[PDB]
């Protein structure tokens, strides 16, 4: 911060972040979990026009 | 119909004269050529399903016609289209078991053009159909006797042009 910015909040302890980030909202899909790649069923598409 | 002994028949009876030595000629040409005529007649007769089955597998099998909506969709349809592949198939023997492509013209060709116009029946798809049926029966005879079966399944093909 020079002479001229306010402080911000600029680094968070891991329990912090887990608090923040690890609610059922605000969690991300990918962050500790498989992510299965969703596709349409080759038989689907086969028939599929 | 008509056969290459037929034809030479005809051919002396327009004018009315009795055969000469180049009809008898024409004839021991078409008697020379008929072991092998018969060869592959036999042979197209015992693999005459499969010779179909492949044509279709390698020409028409997951594509437009088939998917839904496909001339080729709704199995009644499409065991017509096996039946009429194994018609051209079985007529095409008798054209190179005669020597002459006149029974196409007669009992194969007469009003197919329109039956298919009318019915919607893609005609350059069955002609590539012909065409694997082509490869097919040569790969089976050989090329030499295929030779014949690909000469009138090529007229079956033009006249449906
Ligand atoms: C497993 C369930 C069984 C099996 C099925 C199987 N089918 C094919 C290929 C085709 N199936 C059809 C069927 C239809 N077309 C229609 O319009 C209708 C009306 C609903 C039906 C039932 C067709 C047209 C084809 C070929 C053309 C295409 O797929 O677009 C296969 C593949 C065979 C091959 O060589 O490709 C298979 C495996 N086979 C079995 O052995 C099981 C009993």
């Amino acid at each position: 911060f020079g002479e001229d910015t306010v402080p911000y909040e600029r680094y968070l302890t891991p329990g912090g972040l887990q608090m923040r980030s690890a609610r059922v909202g605000s969690l991300r899909e990918d962050i500790g979990q498989r992510v299965d790649k969703e596709v349409t069923p080759r038989f689907v598409e086969l028939g599929q026009v | 119909m008509q056969d290459a002994i037929t034809a030479v028949i005809n051919s002396a009876d327009v004018q009315g004269k009795y055969l000469d030595g180049a009809a008898m000629d024409k004839l021991k040409s078409y008697f020379a050529s008929g072991e092998l005529r018969v060869r592959a007649a036999s042979v197209i007769s015992a693999n005459a399903a499969t010779i179909v089955k492949e044509a279709v597998a390698k020409s028409l099998l997951y594509s437009d016609v088939t998917r839904p909506g496909g001339n080729m969709y709704t199995t009644r349809r499409y065991a017509a289209c096996i039946r009429d592949l194994d018609y051209y198939l079985r007529y095409a023997t008798y054209a190179m078991l005669a020597g002459d492509a006149s029974i196409l013209d007669e009992r194969v060709l007469n009003g197919l053009k329109e039956t298919y116009n009318s019915l919607g029946v893609p005609i350059s798809s069955t002609v590539q159909a012909i065409q694997a049926i082509k490869e097919v029966t040569a790969s089976l005879v050989g090329a030499d006797a295929g030779k014949e079966m690909g000469v009138y399944l090529d007229y079956i093909c033009s006249g449906l042009s």
